[PDB]
């Protein structure tokens, strides 16, 4: 039957489809970076990332209010990773930050590319986790 | 002297004999005597007891004591067929079946809370409405920022969706195809939700429908809001003490400990404590008095649920009387001819004082919590200006 | 069980309470009893046993044994169990169109963005002809056929809803 | 104070008498006292703004106390009226009697006093914009 | 359960087995009835219904 | 950082109550909280007006007047009685018809007495 | 000419949206008036079950 928890899983298939599109665009941006460019991939990345947090930050306050404690708990490892990159390591920046003024010197370029496949692997597993517990809460 | 069994008739001063009295057991004594063929003398008991064997002197009192010791020949009265009485007198078959029942106060209009205005829609709907509001506002923001035609950042998307839901129109509207699919489906959502709020509110205000919180003694055992209590002594007191079933042991550990004392001392004290506790006292008493007080004035009390046990009222004779067999067959004649049902409908229902519109304006109480949110939102808006004036 | 709520059956109270606890859990007992009668243990009218049996019944009644045995066989060996506001199940399909319409609009935002980034009289001449021929076709077929109105006027039976049509029909503007 | 039904001319207080609504109007009592406090704060801070205009912020803040006062009337008068209607409801409905509540000229004076300090709230803020642009 | 055939004036059933000596007692859902109480002795009701 | 002086603010709030509001709309967060809770206020108040008026007009349409004695025997909220003597009182006393025995059961036990003493007294009480 | 088509479509939806809310209020009121059987006097009155 349709319930509020089943709607909280329907509403996060729709927005995790945006979260994977943020990351397909994020692996192309660093691949096209190595081919060519700094100031544009400063600006094009910097606009993208703050939607990616708060959409996932929406999911934290949505499954908290839905009483889905396993689902809220599985968004916790991505959440506390996200608090670190904005409260303590968004290195100095001050336009938005983080995929900003600090490009080559090439040590963050390897750290971003390991992150960029780690985001896609979590989001593609979150998409089928959300699609399963949608079908779970609807049928049951 | 017990109602409706024997009541002294209104002008009993100018009357004499078997016609000073009226009631169920006066109309029953008439029926027993014309089927058994005798002439009778209605005689109210002395002590005022029903009958009990004294623990020290071993002497029966009440109506049982008059039949054992010779002062009476029959006791046509609400006298409960029990084990200790059957050993000394002889009962007939039960002319009335009854048991322990629940008396609550009759439910009322049930004054509103703060968030009573939310009640036409379930709380599971309102939670889905709030999270669909942020849902369509993020999707407006995703659609308008990436693949632009904007003027639709995250706070102009939250204001488009708030104004669309409140049916206040807009100042800006989306210009692209994909922003108009977001905007137009959220418009259709709002149209169904606001129309079903007004339609379900019109149903509530048209049809009053008062439900009782207690409809069983299981429902009393699963709560501590409503305090339930028997009389201080008697058979309803003794029932919950020695019970072993599942539920009446739960109801007994409640009543024996609870402060203030739920045990009233008189039936009229228990009825008044029902009427004067606005739905917080449920009185446990026999089902025959419960159906009678429900029919007296005021209409303030109600019987709920089934009975808790099964007992009966018998017509008693001394052990060895020659009335014992014909009165027993007289009761079974009166049962199957519908006489006993007819006498109960006369004295409980046809002589019942309680028997068995005009929509009123909405009071401020019904909608008062919308005023609290408004001034609570006016004061919250004056703080956000104060933070905006400091931060800039 | 086969009349959808349009039949009520008047029986004794103790079978009505027993069938209520036996699968399928279709039926329920409503109201109080219409009369008052009782079941007794009977003895041959001259027996030396009718008096100890009478004091046994009154002893078993006051110790809760008769109420214990009825809960055992009606309820404990049973097979069944034991808001006025509008629910989500009634307005669930407007949430499906909302989620379905938000997912459609993010799909359109893809094939706008791909079309914007990557980037006459002949097209509209081609489309306003094939829509005009098939307009003449589909209405030309429709007014010249006799499949407009499927109409039945049958009768029901109160026996597992046995259905017998007597006036089934299909109609058009010119044929019946 | 009673009249004409057991006409006791003794004006009883609310604490030394024991009706359930008389305890319900105790709950709606602090808000006309918070309102009268904010009118007296906003008034003595308006007169400072008339005798020392070298600091202009006296006029705008006294406008805020004139507006926080009137919002405390409305919550008080909603609480006051809703406390009456709740206790008119929780009574044994009998058609052989009648009930009748009314309001008097003290309820009217608290209602008109909303209009005057919200008007004093606006005029103190427009007076601030006259002083600040000068 | 027990009924009198008005032609023969004989009882068929459990009331029959008590009146004509075959049974000594009938522990059964037997309704306490006027026509039965004349020919057999019921106890107090073990079940009210 | 006006368009929202006191007379345009009285016109925003008037048009928001009537749900007719095209004009300037607030652009600051603090102006949009006051705008937003006043929008929710009128959504409840205007819906409560229509729903309570629909409750009135439905209940005023459910009203069935008396047109039978079975309507009197069911509705025990309009009182009914006869004259204190004569054929009409003795009709209900002797009647064995269901609806007429219910009416006599009501009339013989009714406080105060529904039985008038004169025909002019009974037309007076109506 | 654009305000005649705009004006009759405004009057169309004023009737259609009001008819939706009024027929839904008619449904929810009648579904709230429904009294189930709970007595034999409810059976004797309701001659439809
Ligand atoms: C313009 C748009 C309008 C904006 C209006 C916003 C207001 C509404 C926003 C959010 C809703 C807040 C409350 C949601 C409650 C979740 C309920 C749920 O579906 O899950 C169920 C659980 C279990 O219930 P229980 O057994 O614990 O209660 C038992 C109750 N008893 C004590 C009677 C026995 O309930 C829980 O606690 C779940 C765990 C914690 C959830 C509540 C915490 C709220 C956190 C963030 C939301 C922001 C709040 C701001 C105000
Ligand atoms: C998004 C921005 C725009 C919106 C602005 C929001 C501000 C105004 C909102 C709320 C403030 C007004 C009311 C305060 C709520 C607590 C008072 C209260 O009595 O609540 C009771 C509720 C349950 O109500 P009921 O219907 O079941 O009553 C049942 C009564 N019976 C038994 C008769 C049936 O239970 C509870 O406490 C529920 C938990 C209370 C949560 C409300 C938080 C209040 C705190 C601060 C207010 C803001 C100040 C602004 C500066
Ligand atoms: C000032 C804001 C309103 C304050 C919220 C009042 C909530 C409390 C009111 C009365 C107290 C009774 C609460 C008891 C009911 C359920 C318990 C609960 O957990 O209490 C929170 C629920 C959450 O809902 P639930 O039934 O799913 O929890 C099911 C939880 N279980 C399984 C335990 C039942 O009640 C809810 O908060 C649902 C109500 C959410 C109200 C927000 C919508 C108002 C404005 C809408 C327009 C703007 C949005 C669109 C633009
Ligand atoms: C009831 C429980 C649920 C409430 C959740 C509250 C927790 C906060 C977390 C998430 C809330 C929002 C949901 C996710 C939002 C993702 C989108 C986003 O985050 O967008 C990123 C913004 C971009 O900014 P932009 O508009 O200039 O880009 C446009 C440029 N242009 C202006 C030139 C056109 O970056 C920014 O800093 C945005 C600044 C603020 C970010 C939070 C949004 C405000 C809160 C909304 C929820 C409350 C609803 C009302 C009750
Ligand atoms: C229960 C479910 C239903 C209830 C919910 C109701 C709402 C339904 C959801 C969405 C409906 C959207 C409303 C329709 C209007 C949107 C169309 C539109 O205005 O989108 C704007 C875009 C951009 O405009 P532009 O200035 O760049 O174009 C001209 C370029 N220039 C000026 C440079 C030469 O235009 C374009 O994409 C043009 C291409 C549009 C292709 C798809 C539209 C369908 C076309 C024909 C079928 C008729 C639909 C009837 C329904
Ligand atoms: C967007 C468009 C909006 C515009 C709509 C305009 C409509 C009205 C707007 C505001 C009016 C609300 C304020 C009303 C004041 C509270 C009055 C009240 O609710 O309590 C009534 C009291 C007491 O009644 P009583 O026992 O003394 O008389 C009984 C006479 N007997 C004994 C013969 C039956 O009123 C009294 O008479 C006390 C003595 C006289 C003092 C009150 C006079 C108030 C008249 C005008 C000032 C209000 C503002 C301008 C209008
Ligand atoms: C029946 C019950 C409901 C009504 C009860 C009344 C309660 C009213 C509460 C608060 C409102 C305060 C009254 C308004 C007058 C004070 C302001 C004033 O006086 O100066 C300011 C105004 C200039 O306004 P604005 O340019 O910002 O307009 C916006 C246009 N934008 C944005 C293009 C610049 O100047 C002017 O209009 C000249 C003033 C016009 C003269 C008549 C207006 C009333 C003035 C004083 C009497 C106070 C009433 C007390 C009762
Ligand atoms: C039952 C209960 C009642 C139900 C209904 C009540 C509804 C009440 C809610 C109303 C708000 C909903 C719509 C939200 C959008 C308003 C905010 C806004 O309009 O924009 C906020 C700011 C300032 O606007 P602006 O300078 O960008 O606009 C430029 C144009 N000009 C220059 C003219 C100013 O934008 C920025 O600076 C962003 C920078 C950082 C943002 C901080 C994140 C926190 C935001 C939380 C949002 C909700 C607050 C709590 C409520
Ligand atoms: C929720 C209660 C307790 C207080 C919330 C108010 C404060 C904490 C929040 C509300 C949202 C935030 C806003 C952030 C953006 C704007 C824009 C800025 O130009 C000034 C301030 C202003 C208008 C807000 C200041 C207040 C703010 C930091
Ligand atoms: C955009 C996508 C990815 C988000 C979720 C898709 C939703 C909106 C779609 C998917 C297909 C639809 C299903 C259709 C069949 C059933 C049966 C119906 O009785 C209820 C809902 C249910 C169980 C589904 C609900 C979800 C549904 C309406
Ligand atoms: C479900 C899918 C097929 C429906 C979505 C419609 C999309 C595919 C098509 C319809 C044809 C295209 C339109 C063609 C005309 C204009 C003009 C052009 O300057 C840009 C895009 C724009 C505004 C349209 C955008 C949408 C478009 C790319
Ligand atoms: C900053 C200001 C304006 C907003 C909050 C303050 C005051 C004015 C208001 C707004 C809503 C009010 C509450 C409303 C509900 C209850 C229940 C009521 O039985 C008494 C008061 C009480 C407990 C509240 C008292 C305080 C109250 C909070
Ligand atoms: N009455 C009223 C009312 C007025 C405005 C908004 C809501 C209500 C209201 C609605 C409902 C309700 C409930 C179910 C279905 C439809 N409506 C209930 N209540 C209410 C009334 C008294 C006590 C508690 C709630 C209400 O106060
Ligand atoms: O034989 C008995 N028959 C009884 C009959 C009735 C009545 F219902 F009025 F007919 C009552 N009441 C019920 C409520 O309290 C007031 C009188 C008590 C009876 N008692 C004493 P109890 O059962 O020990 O309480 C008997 O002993
Ligand atoms: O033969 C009779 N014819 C009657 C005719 C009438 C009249 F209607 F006036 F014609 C009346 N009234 C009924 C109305 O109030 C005025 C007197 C009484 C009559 N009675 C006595 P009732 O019938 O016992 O009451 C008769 O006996
Ligand atoms: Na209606």
């Amino acid at each position: 039957a349709f319930t509020f928890a089943a709607f909280c899983y329907m509403l996060t298939l729709v927005l995790c489809a945006s979260l994977i599109f943020f990351v397909i665009w994020h692996i192309i941006a660093f691949d096209e970076l190595r081919t060519d460019n700094i100031e544009r991939i400063c600006c094009l990345l910097r606009k993208l990332v703050v939607p990616e947090y708060s959409i996932h930050g929406l999911f934290c306050l949505m499954f908290l209010c839905a009483a889905e404690w396993v689902t809220l708990g599985l968004n916790i490892p991505l959440l506390f990773y996200h608090l670190w990159r904005y409260f303590h390591r968004p290195a100095d920046g001050s336009e938005v930050m983080y995929d900003a003024v600090s490009i080559m010197n090439a040590d963050i370029l390897n750290y971003c590319q390991k992150e960029s496949w780690c985001k896609l692997a979590f989001y593609l597993l979150s998409f089928f986790y959300y699609l399963y517990s949608m079908v779970y809460t609807l049928v049951s | 002297l017990e109602s409706p069994y024997v009541m002294m008739k209104k002008n009993h001063e100018m009357l004499e004999g078997n016609e000073r009295y009226e009631g169920y057991c006066v109309d029953l004594a008439a029926e027993i005597a014309k089927h058994c063929g005798f002439k009778y003398k209605l005689t109210i008991v002395g002590d005022g007891k029903y009958g009990a064997r004294d623990a020290d002197t071993k002497i029966w009192n009440g109506m049982v004591g008059e039949l054992v010791y010779g002062k009476a020949d029959i006791a046509i009265a609400p006298l409960t067929i029990t084990l200790v009485r059957e050993e000394v007198i002889d009962f007939s078959k039960p002319f009335m079946s009854l048991g322990i029942s629940i008396m609550i106060k009759k439910p009322q209009k049930s004054k509103p809370g703060v968030f009573s205005f939310l009640d036409p829609l379930a709380y599971e709907i309102w939670m889905c409405i709030v999270f669909a509001y942020i849902g369509v506002s993020v999707v407006l923001f995703l659609v308008s920022r990436f693949s632009p035609y904007n003027e639709f950042g995250i706070f102009n998307s939250l204001w488009f969706s708030l104004g669309a839901f409140m049916q206040q129109g807009c100042d800006i509207s989306p210009r692209s195809l994909s922003g108009r699919i977001v905007g137009g489906v959220w418009w259709f959502f709002t149209l169904i939700i606001i129309s079903s709020y007004t339609a379900n509110l019109a149903a509530f205000l048209t049809v009053e429908r008062m439900v009782s919180p207690i409809e069983s003694a299981e429902d009393l055992s699963k709560q501590t809001e409503i305090a339930y209590g028997t009389l201080d002594s008697g058979s309803t007191k003794e029932f919950f003490r020695r019970s072993k079933i599942a539920v009446f042991d739960k109801m007994w550990t409640y009543m024996r400990s609870a402060e203030p004392s739920v045990f009233v001392r008189t039936t009229a004290e228990g009825v008044a404590r029902v009427r004067k506790s606005k739905g917080k006292y449920a009185y446990l008493l026999e089902s025959t008095m419960n159906e009678y007080i429900e029919q007296r004035k005021p209409c303030d009390t109600m019987k709920v649920g089934g009975n808790l046990d099964s007992k009966g009222y018998g017509i008693a004779t001394p052990k060895g009387s020659s009335l014992g067999t014909p009165v027993n067959l007289a009761v079974l004649k009166l049962s199957e001819q519908g006489v006993l049902d007819k006498l109960k409908n006369k004295w409980w229902y046809d002589k019942g004082e309680c028997g068995a519109e005009k929509t009123s304006a909405l009071s401020l109480s019904n909608v008062a919590g919308v005023f609290y949110i408004l001034v609570g939102g006016l004061g919250l808006a004056m703080l956000v200006a104060l933070i905006e004036f400091c931060y800039k | 069980r086969k009349s959808k709520g349009k039949y009520a059956y008047l029986l004794e109270s103790t079978m009505n309470e027993y069938i209520e606890q036996r699968k399928p859990c279709d039926t329920m007992k409503v109201g109080g009893n219409l009369d008052s009668k009782g079941y007794g243990i009977a003895t041959p009218k001259g027996s030396s046993l009718g008096t100890p049996v009478n004091l046994a019944v009154l002893k078993l009644s006051e110790q809760g044994v008769l109420d214990k045995l009825k809960n055992k066989w009606w309820y404990d060996k049973g097979e069944c169990g034991a808001t006025s506001a509008l629910s989500l199940s009634n307005v669930a399909g407007v949430f499906y169109i909302l989620v379905g319409g938000l997912g459609l609009a993010m799909l359109v935002a893809l094939i706008e963005f791909c079309y914007k980034s990557r980037a006459g009289r002949k097209a509209l001449t081609l489309l306003s002809s094939v829509f005009a021929v098939c307009g003449l076709g589909l209405l030309g077929i429709a007014v010249s056929t006799d499949y407009w109105l499927y109409l039945e006027e049958g009768i029901i039976l109160p026996q597992n809803q046995s259905t017998e049509v007597k006036m089934s029909l299909h109609s058009g503007l010119w044929r019946v | 104070c009673f009249l004409a039904g057991e006409e006791r001319g003794r004006c009883f207080t609310i604490e030394y008498v024991m009706v359930n609504v008389l305890k319900m109007i105790r709950s709606a009592t602090p808000f006309p006292l918070v309102s009268l406090f904010f009118m007296f704060i906003g008034f003595i801070l308006s007169n400072i703004g008339h005798i020392r205009p070298h600091r202009t912020i006296l006029a705008f803040v006294s406008g805020i106390f004139f507006i926080l006062s009137g919002l405390s009337l409305v919550v008080g008068l909603v609480l006051y009226i809703s406390s009456i209607n709740d206790e008119m409801l929780n009574r044994t409905k009998d058609a052989e009697t009648y009930f009748n509540y009314k309001y008097g000229w003290s309820f009217a004076f608290a209602a008109i006093s909303f209009l005057l300090t919200e008007s004093a709230g606006v005029m103190s803020v427009y007076l601030f914009m006259k002083r600040y642009t000068a």
